[PDB]
């Protein structure tokens, strides 16, 4: 019954724009950080590995270093939002948001990138 | 999975 949901499963963004991909999960009362794990992945590349409040950016894949972060202000709202800055062409593809918060679910999100003069 | 520290892979998983 634990369900991750996405308001959008297709993002079409410009090269060089910023982009926030939303990933929603059920938060009944206060957020219990001790229970929450967030995994963002994109085709065998690890972007976010949030564990109970702790992250090692040493494990974020190099092509996302500096450019990708979890909006941790939104997790209290049950929104594990992935913000990507200075969008690149390589960022295009299928993203997975996986949330373990007691139960576990995931959702697939497609990003398509348009080159600057298309 | 779920060592923060280690690298994961799909689905939870340590590739």
């Amino acid at each position: 019954a634990f369900t991750v949901t996405v308001p959008k499963d297709l993002y079409v963004v410009e090269y060089g724009s910023n982009m926030t991909i939303e990933c929603k999960f059920p938060v009944e009362k206060q957020l219990d950080l001790a229970a929450l794990i967030v995994y963002w992945e994109m085709e065998d590349k690890n972007i976010i590995q949030f564990v109970h409040g702790e992250e090692d950016l040493k494990v974020q894949h190099s092509s996302y270093r500096q450019r990708a972060r979890l909006l941790k202000d939104q997790l209290s709202l049950g929104n594990a939002a992935l913000q990507i800055t200075d969008v690149k062409l390589q960022d295009a593809g299928v993203y997975r948001c996986m949330i373990s918060y007691g139960g576990a679910d995931y959702k697939r999100i497609t990003v398509k990138v348009n080159a600057a003069y298309a | 999975f779920a060592n923060p520290h280690l690298s994961w892979s799909w689905x939870x998983r340590c590739g």
